[PDB]
């Protein structure tokens, strides 16, 4: 989703 | 720990007993949050920025909350000037100093400052850079900016700041290039362990001497991670929470700093990113 710390979009 | 994403952002405080080992709820947060920061001051902990990543909004927080342990409910405090998703805090004297994060696409290079005997926030001079994912760490009563991301690119960079002067000036780079990282100090000085450098989690640890204004590397551990959450009180700093580029993981590693080795300790029930972690 986003790389560095998994959240969503 | 306080805080946390997995699939959405998380009210979870809940603690952990490296002498015991079992998993036990807490109050939860008022609002959900994660990217945030987690400190101490007096005892009290103190949950601060962040975001709450829900299935119905994507809100950044200027809001931090206050939780006393001795009775096991979180009271809200004076938010910020902005929202801060993605902070980093240092306790110096026991006053809150809240660094960079993002509100949306802008990225913050302004700091702020709290007093919990005052409860309030007042502006200070602005990083040289733009940093959201910064570590933030505290020594010799120093509040030193680690890494993160300006928008653009992913930083080795750190600088530090002067409670005398309002002014911040670089020092020297990491090794490596760390947003999202889990940054404390340990006995000595600063450690940066583990964040995302814009292709790979990073499982290496850097640590910095101030002395010989130095970084070196010590060993790295069994896994990797961004977005973790770090905090110091027996020595043997411990990693909790953070992400791997497929697995929100479920590892904490701890490592010695005498034979310099990491091992998986324990895990909590779910895996989970974004903490902000004290102990008291």
């Amino acid at each position: 989703l986003d790389e560095e710390a998994g959240e969503f979009l | 720990t306080a805080g946390g994403y997995f699939r959405q952002s998380l009210s979870y405080l809940e603690a952990y007993n490296p002498s015991d080992g079992t998993w036990l709820r807490l109050a939860d947060l008022q609002v959900p949050r994660s990217g945030l920061a987690g400190c101490v001051v007096g005892g009290l902990l103190y949950a601060v920025g962040g975001r709450n990543n829900s299935p119905d909004g994507n809100t950044d927080s200027s809001a931090l909350d206050c939780y006393n342990p001795m009775t096991n409910q979180w009271s809200p405090c004076a938010p910020m000037s902005v929202p801060r998703n993605r902070i980093g805090v240092g306790v110096i004297d026991g006053h809150i100093y809240a660094v960079g994060g993002s509100h949306g696409c802008i990225h913050h290079n302004s700091v702020e400052r709290y007093e919990p005997e005052r409860d309030e926030w007042h502006l200070v001079a602005p990083m040289l850079t733009r940093r959201i994912g910064v570590g933030v760490a505290v020594l010799n009563r120093l509040l030193y900016a680690v890494g993160g991301f300006d928008g653009t690119n992913r930083l080795n960079s750190a600088e530090c700041y002067y409670p005398e002067r309002n002014e911040w000036r670089m020092i020297t780079a990491m090794n490596t290039i760390r947003s999202g990282a889990g940054v404390c100090v340990l006995h000595n000085c600063i450690y940066a362990a583990g964040g995302y450098d814009g292709q790979d989690q990073l499982n290496s640890v850097e640590r910095y001497d101030v002395a010989t204004a130095t970084w070196t590397f010590v060993a790295p551990m069994k896994h990797r991670r961004s977005a973790l959450g770090i905090t110091v009180h027996q020595g043997r700093i411990y990693v909790l929470g953070g992400y791997d580029g497929h697995t929100f993981l479920d590892s904490v590693e701890c490592y010695d700093p005498d034979t310099d080795t990491w091992s998986e300790v324990t895990r909590m029930t779910s895996g989970r990113s974004g903490v902000g972690v004290a102990v008291t």
